[PDB]
C-alpha cells in the first residue's frame, strides 16, 4: 500500500493549504471556492464531523487515512442505498419509472445535472422499458 | 398488465379486506382440521371420524398445492425473483419451504395409504403458514437481539441457580422416603427435575421435599430463582412497550425522501468518479480534490439518510440546535465585518 | 331549570362525595347479594336462604328499575340524547343495555316463581352496573390496541409452542401407564390440557409426565413457554406504565383553548367560501386565491390543535425552536438589509 | 375530473408567480399581500408544511393536488372540529353560551370579524334560545 | 447541647455506622425470638422452649420499653414535637403506636402469666419495628397512588373474569363425581375457590374440571385471567423502574435554594401587605397596584419552586429556550431602535 | 514479543472466532460431564460409569490446570498484574479463585481415590468457569444496586405478608385434621412452608387449607402476596430494558477524548503547581492565584470528562442551549457597544 | 362579594392604561415603572402567564378575577413554603438560624432591604434565641 | 487549620477586586487577563458553575472555602483519571506509547507545552522503554 499511502499523503499536502497538516474548515472551503461550488460552513462542517476520528473540528492525517480506507460496496453501504430507492419505489417491487426517477434526480435533495442524470438512465436501463431494476443497478454499483 | 403483482399482493403481503377475510377462512379451516385430529386421536371418534379426514385432507392438500403453485407464478411481480433462479431463490425462504414440506409430506402419506401417523404432525406444522411475510417471528427476533445481554444473563445465573438447588435437594433428600412408601429423590436427575418444575412455578406435587433441612433449603433457593426465571418475561415485554412507545414518536416518511435522494446522487456521482470521460467531471489534483468532496458528500449524506430513518431523540435536537446556531453566528459575523468595513 | 342535569352527573359521570358514596353503597349491596346466592348454592343453607332472597330480590330490581328510569330521563341534560330517537341511542349503549337485560329477566324470573337457576347468573351480570361510563374498560382497550403488533405475537407464538409441546408428550407417553393404574396421556386431548395447564404455569398434577424421554422434553418446551404466556401480562403492565408518566407530563388544559378556537374559526371561513354572497367575504381569481388560502389556514390549524392535545415531546420542542429560529434570521435579514439601504 | 383538474391547474398558474412551476413561501407571501392580510414569514412556513408532500420547502403540483383532494366532512375531521367546541363548553353537554361562542370568536385565536360572528351566530341558532347545539352545527358543515 | 439531637439521630432516621449496626442486630435478634416461637409452636420442642422464652421475653420487652422512653425523650429535637402536647402528637404516629401496642400487650401477657397464646402474635408484630420513618411502605404506597388508575380496572376486570369463570365451572361440573369417589363442585363456594386457585396459579389440584367441557372453559378462561392477575406485579415494577430512572436524572440541589428563597421572600411581601404602617412600605391606588404585583411575584416565585422540585423535563427545556429566544428578540429589537434613533 | 498479550486476549476478554469456539467446546464438555455425574447417579447406571469418569475426569482436571498456569503466565499482559505480587493480586480474584478450588479439589479427590462424593459437587462448579471477566454477575449486580431502594421494599413487605398469612392460617386449621387422617398445620413451621409456597406459586398441594375460614384468609392475602412476590422479576425486567434503551441512544466514542485529554492536563498542572521550579511554571500572589485557577479548571475538566461519559440526556441538551445563548448575548453586546463606540 | 368586585373592576381600570379592558405585557411593565422597579421583559412575561387562564399572553378580568380569588393560607400553598423553608434549614429540624436566614434574605433570590430583613427577624423571634421555629411562623402568615 | 484559613482569606481578598467579597465572572476574568490567557467569558462561567454551592452566578467565601476543602488523591477522582488514560490507551493495558501521548498532550485538549510535556515524560517514564505505565503515574500523582 506504500504507494497508495504516498498519493493520499500528497492528495492531503495539496488540500492543507498550509505546513500545519491539520485542515479546518476554512481550508476545505477555499478549496471548494477554487472548484467554484460556493458551499455553507454549516455544510462544511457536517463534512469535516462524518470525516473527524477524534471529534475536535480538524481533520488528522490519521483522520483522513482512515475514511479513505472504508470501501464503497461493502454489504453493509449497499443496504442504506436499498432502502434509499425503496423509498422513491412505488409498488413495492424493485422497480421505478424511469421518467419519475429522472424527475427526483433534478429536483429533490443536492441536484443533479441533465446531462447526468441521462447517463444515469444509460447506464441503468439496458433495456428499452422505462421500469428500472434498482436492485441491479446497486448490485453493478 | 397489473394482474400478476395484483395476485402476488392478495397472497403474500396483504393489507386487502378480500384477502384479509380469505385468510381468516383459511385458519378456521386449519383449526377445524387440527380439532378432528385430536377427536380421532381418543379411542371413543376413531371410526367415524378416518373416513371423513380421507375425504377432506386429499382436499386440503390439493388447496395448498394449488395456492403454492399461483405464490410461484407471482413471484414474477418482485424483481428480486425474476426467471427460474428468481423463483427457486424465492422457494429457498423459509415460509415457503415448510409449505412445501407439508404438501410433499401429505402426498407421501396419501401415497402409502385409512391410518396415518405423520399426518398428524402435518397437520401441527400447517398452522404454521397463516404467519406469512415472517411479520409474527421477525419482531419478536428483533427485540430478542436488542434485549440479548441481559437475557442471556438472566438465562445462565437462573440455569446455575437451579442445578445448585437441585444438588442440594439431592443431598438432603437421598435416604429419606416418602409416606406412600417409594423414595422421591432416589437419582439426581428426579431431583434436577423437581427443581426444573418448581423453578417453573409449575408446581405439580409429585416431588416434594420430606426432610425439613430439604424444605428449608428449598424456601430459601426458591424466591430468588423464581424472580430469575420470570425476568425473561418481564424483560422483553419491557423491550416491546418501549419499541411500542418509540413507534408512536417516529417521523413523518416524508422527510426521509429529500436525503435518500441526495445519498442516492452522491453514490451516482462517487461512480462517476471512477470513470474518467463522463458527463459527471463537468463543474489532476483538481480531479482528486473532487474526488474526496464528493467521497466526504456521500459519508455526510449516508449519514443524514440514517438520521431520517431514526426516530426522533435529544442527539437530534442538540445536532439541529448546533446547525442552527453555527449559521446564526455565521450571520452576525458578517454583519460585524459589514459594520467595519463600512468604517 | 339545572335539575334535570344535576340528576345525571349524580346518576352517570359524577365526581360528587354523596354520588360516589351511594355508588358504594350499591356495590356493597350487590356483594351481599352475591355472597347470599353463593350460600345458597350449597346445600346445607338452602332453605333458609330462599325466603330471604325471595323478599329482597324482587325489591332490588325494583330499584334498578327506578334508577334505570331515572337515568333515561337525565339523558336529555346531554344534547345528543334529546326526544325519543335520542333516548333510544342513549338506551342502545352497551352498560345500559346489560342493565336493561337484567331487570327484564329479573322480572321474568319472578313472573316465573322459590327456587330460580338463572337468578344466580343475573347477580353475576349485575357487578358489571358499577363500572359506569366504561371508565374501567375503555382505558385497558385502548392499551390493547396500543400494543396490539406484539401481544398477538406474543399469543400467536406461544400457541404454537403449546401445541408443539403437547405433540410431543403425547408421542413420548402414550404407552406408559402410571402408578395408581390408568394412562394419563390416553388421548391427545388430555397432553394438550396438560401442555396448557403446564404453560399457564398453574400446575394441577392430575397429570405429569411418566417417561424419562417425555420429562425432558417438557423441560426443554417448558421455560420459553412460560415466558411466553407471561409477556402479556407483563407488556401490559409496562404499557400501562408508560402511559401513567405520559399523563404525569401532560400540556396545561389553558393551552389547548386558543388552538382550537382558531381551528373552529377556519372550519367556519371553509364553511362561509362555498356561500357566494355572504359576510365572510370581505378583506373570480382573487376569490379562488383566498378558498385556497383558508383551506390552507384550516390545515394548519387541525395540526395545531392536534400538537396542542398530544402531550409535551422531543418533536414539539424541535419544531418550537426551528419557529424561534426562522423568526431570528428573518430578523437578523431585515436588520442587514436597513443597514444597506442606509448606505 | 378533468374539468376539476384543469381548473386547479389554472388556480396554481395564477398562484406560482413565475414559470418555473413550484411555489415557494416567497409567492404565497406574494400573493397574501395582494389580498392585504400581511401575515409572518413563519405562518407562511407553516402553510407550505402541512401542505408538502416531499417535505422541501416547495409545493409540487401533485402535493397541491392531494391537498384539494382530502375533503371536509369526513369523519375523522369532524371529531377534531368537536373536541374543539368541547374545549370551550362548559357543563358537559352538547350546549354553549352564544354570547360567549360570540365572544370567543370575537377574541381568541385568529379573530373573526363582527359581522362575521353575527352570520355565524344566526347559521347555528335556529331557536331563539343562546344555548346552542354545536354537534348539529358540526353535523350540518 | 445538642445530645438529644443526636440521641434522635441515632435512634430514628439514622444514616450512622453504628446505629445501622444496632439496627442490624435488633433485626437479628427479633428473627430469633421468631424462630424460637416457630420451634415452641411445634409438639416435639415445647417443654425445653417455654423456660427460655420466660427469661427472654421479658428482658426483649424491657429493652423495647426503654428504647421507646429514649425515642420520647429526644423528640424535643423536633420543632414539630415540643412540649407534651407535641409528644402526644409524636406518638400519634403509626409506628410509634404500634410499638407501643406490642409493649403493653408483652406486659399485659406477663402480667396473666408459663404458655402464652397471644405471645406469638406479638412476635410476628414486631418484625414492623425495623422499618423506620416509614421509608419502606411511603414509596410503595406512592406508587400505587400513580398507577391507581390502571391498578384499580385491572383489578376489577379480572375479578369479574375469576367469578364469570368460577360460575361456568360450576355450571360444568355440578353434576360430575371424581375418580376418588366425591363431588369436586358440590358448592358455588368451592367453585369460586378453585378459579381463585387457577387465576393466581398456585395450582393445588385438590379440584381440577372432570368434564369435558369443564376443560373447555378453563383452558378458554384461564389465560386471559392469568394475565390481569399477574397485571399489577408487572405494572408496579415498570413504575418502580421508571421512577429510579427519573431519580437518575434529578435536578442539583443548589439551583433549588434561589428559587426556595425568592418563594420565601414574596410571602413575606404580601404578609407586609396587609400591614399598612410596616416597613415592607418602601420604595392608595398606588398601594392597591403595588399588592397585586406582590401577589403576581408570589405567585411566579411559587410556580419557579415547584419546577426546582422537579427533575428535567422537555417542558422545561422548552421553556428555557421560550426565556432565551424572548430576551435576545428584545436585544435584537433594541438594537434596531438604537440603529433608527442614530438616522 | 506481543505473543503474550496475544495469548491473554485468547484466554480472558476474548473476542475473536477460534476463541469463542474453543470457550464453546469447554462448556459443552462440562455439561456432558455433567451428564454423566447425573446418570452415575441413578443406580442403574453406576457400574458402567464409574470407569469412564475415572478416565477422564483427571485428563479434565489436568487439562484446566494447564490453562490456569497459561493464563497466569499471561497476566504480564496486563500492567495491573506484574512480577509475583501481580500475579498473586489477579489470582485472589473471584473467578480464578474458584478455578484454584476445583482444581485443587480435584487432585485430592484422585489422590483419596473409583467413587467420589465432592467430584459431583466440584463438577457443578465448573459451569461458573464459562463466565470468564464476570461480564454476566457484573451486570446484574450493578442493576439491582440500580433498584436497590425499591426491591428491598418490595422483599420486606412481601415477606412480612407472608408471615403474617402463615399466623393467620396457623390459627384457622390447627385443630382441622385432613381427609387422608392427618393434621396439615399441626405446626406453625408447616404453615409457613405452605405461604412460602403459595406465595412463591408453585402450589404443590401436599398442604391445603381444610376449614372454610382458612380458605377465605387465603383467597384475601394471596392475590396482593403473589403480586409482590412476582414485583422483583418484573421490577428488575424493566431496569434491564430501560439500561438498553439507554445503550441504544449512547454518545460516540470520539466525543469523549478530547475531554479526557484536558482532564488529564488538568491534572499535570495541578500536580506541577505544587514544584516551584518546574517547567509549568511559565505564562507569590501570582503565583496563588493560578494554582486557583488551574484547580478551578480542573474541577470543570473533571465535570466536562462526566458529562462525555454520560448518554445523551435533557439537562445536557439544556446546557449546551445555555452554552450557545451566552456567547450569542455576548456578541450582540459586543456588537452594540461598537455601534455605540462609533457615534 | 359585590363591593370587593367592584373594587377589583376598579383596580383593574387603573391598571389598564386603556379603554380596551385587556391588560398586556407593556401595560404592566409601564405600571412597575410608575413605581420604579423597573423589571425585566421576561420577568413579565412570567407574571403574566401564571395569571392567564386562556393562556394567549392577555390578562382577561375574569383571569384577573380568578387570580385574586384562590387565597393564602390554603393547605397546599403552606407545604410549599415549608419545603422551602426545610431546603434552607440544616440539622433536619424546625429550626434555623436567625443570622443566617438574614443573610439569606439579604443575598439570595429576590434581595429583601435591611429594615424589611430586622422586621422579619423581629416578627419570627418573639423569644431570644436565634433558633427561629419556622414551622411556627409559617403557621401564623 | 486557622492558618490556613487565614491564607485562604488573603487569597479571596486578593482575587475579589472589591470589598463587596462576592466573585463575580467579571473578576475573575480581569485576574485571568492580569495572568494573560485571555478566556472566553462562557469558559468563566463553566469554571464559577462547578465552584458555587448556592447556585447563583457568585462565588461566596465559604464556596471557595468548601472547593479548597476537596483534595485531590482521593480514589473517586483516581478512577475518573484512570478511565481518561484507557480512553486513549490501545490495547487494553496499562501501557501507552511515549511519543503517542506527547502528541495528544500537543494537540489534543488544553494544549500543553513542548517544555511541559518533556518535563511530564521525564516524570513518568522512569525506565527507557516507551511503553509508559499509566496507572503508575496516577498512583503517584
Ligand atoms: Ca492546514
Ligand atoms: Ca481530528
Ligand atoms: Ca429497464
Ligand atoms: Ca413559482
Ligand atoms: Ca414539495
Ligand atoms: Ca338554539
Ligand atoms: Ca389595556
Ligand atoms: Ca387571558
Ligand atoms: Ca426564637
Ligand atoms: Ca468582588
Ligand atoms: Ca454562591
Ligand atoms: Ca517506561
Amino acid at each position: 500500500t506504500e504507494e497508495q499511502i504516498a498519493e493520499f499523503k500528497e492528495a492531503f499536502s495539496l488540500f492543507d493549504k498550509d505546513g500545519d497538516g491539520t485542515i479546518t474548515t476554512k481550508e476545505l472551503g477555499t478549496v471548494m471556492r477554487s472548484l467554484g461550488q460556493n458551499p455553507t460552513e454549516a455544510e462544511l462542517q457536517d463534512m469535516i464531523n462524518e470525516v473527524d476520528a477524534d471529534g475536535n473540528g480538524t481533520i488528522d492525517f490519521p483522520e483522513f487515512l482512515t475514511m479513505m480506507a472504508r470501501k464503497m460496496k461493502d454489504t453493509d453501504s449497499e443496504e442504506e442505498i436499498r432502502e434509499a430507492f425503496r423509498v422513491f419505489d412505488k409498488d413495492g417491487n424493485g422497480y421505478i419509472s424511469a421518467a419519475e426517477l429522472r424527475h427526483v434526480m433534478t429536483n429533490l435533495g443536492e441536484k443533479l445535472t441533465d446531462e447526468e442524470v441521462d447517463e444515469m438512465i444509460r447506464e441503468a436501463d439496458i433495456d428499452g422499458d422505462g421500469q428500472v431494476n434498482y436492485e441491479e443497478f446497486v448490485q453493478m454499483m | 398488465t397489473n394482474i400478476q403483482g395484483r395476485v402476488y399482493n392478495f397472497l403474500e403481503r396483504p393489507t386487502g379486506w378480500k384477502c384479509f377475510v380469505y385468510h381468516f377462512t383459511v385458519f378456521l379451516i386449519v383449526l377445524i382440521c387440527l380439532i378432528f385430529s385430536v377427536l380421532s386421536t381418543i379411542q371413543q371418534y376413531n371410526n367415524l371420524a378416518t373416513e371423513t379426514l380421507f375425504w377432506m385432507e386429499i382436499v386440503l392438500v390439493v388447496f395448498f398445492g394449488a395456492e403454492y403453485v399461483v405464490r410461484l407464478w407471482s413471484a414474477g411481480c418482485r424483481s428480486k425473483y425474476v426467471g427460474v433462479w428468481g423463483r427457486l431463490r424465492f422457494a429457498r425462504k423459509p415460509i415457503s419451504v415448510i409449505d412445501l414440506i407439508v404438501v410433499v409430506a401429505s402426498v407421501i402419506v396419501l401415497c402409502v395409504g385409512s391410518a396415518i401417523r405423520g399426518i398428524r404432525f402435518l397437520q401441527i406444522l400447517r398452522m404454521l403458514h397463516v404467519d406469512r411475510q415472517g411479520g409474527t417471528w421477525r419482531l419478536l427476533g428483533s427485540v430478542v437481539f436488542i434485549h440479548r445481554q441481559e437475557l442471556i444473563t438472566t438465562l445462565y445465573i437462573g440455569f446455575l441457580g437451579l442445578i445448585f438447588s437441585s444438588y442440594f435437594v439431592y443431598l438432603a433428600e437421598k435416604d429419606a422416603i416418602d409416606s406412600s412408601g417409594e423414595y422421591q429423590f432416589g437419582s439426581y436427575a428426579d431431583a434436577l427435575w423437581w427443581g426444573v418444575v418448581t423453578v417453573t412455578t409449575i408446581g405439580y406435587g409429585d416431588k416434594v421435599p420430606q426432610t425439613w433441612i430439604g424444605k428449608t433449603i428449598a424456601s430459601c433457593f426458591s424466591v430468588f430463582a423464581i424472580s430469575f426465571f420470570a425476568l425473561p418475561a418481564g424483560i422483553l415485554g419491557s423491550g416491546f412497550a418501549l419499541k411500542v412507545q418509540q413507534k408512536q414518536r417516529q417521523k413523518h416518511f416524508n422527510r426521509q425522501i429529500p436525503a435518500a435522494a441526495s445519498l442516492i446522487q452522491t453514490a451516482w456521482r462517487c461512480y462517476a468518479a471512477e470513470n474518467p470521460d463522463s458527463a459527471t467531471w463537468k463543474i489532476e489534483h483538481h480531479r482528486a480534490a473532487i474526488k474526496v468532496i464528493r467521497r466526504m458528500q456521500y459519508f455526510v449524506a449516508k449519514k443524514k439518510f440514517q438520521q431520517a430513518r431514526k426516530p426522533y431523540d435529544v442527539r437530534d435536537v442538540i445536532e439541529q440546535y448546533s446547525q442552527g446556531h453555527l449559521n446564526l453566528m455565521v450571520r452576525i459575523k458578517e454583519l460585524q465585518r459589514r459594520l467595519d468595513q463600512s468604517l
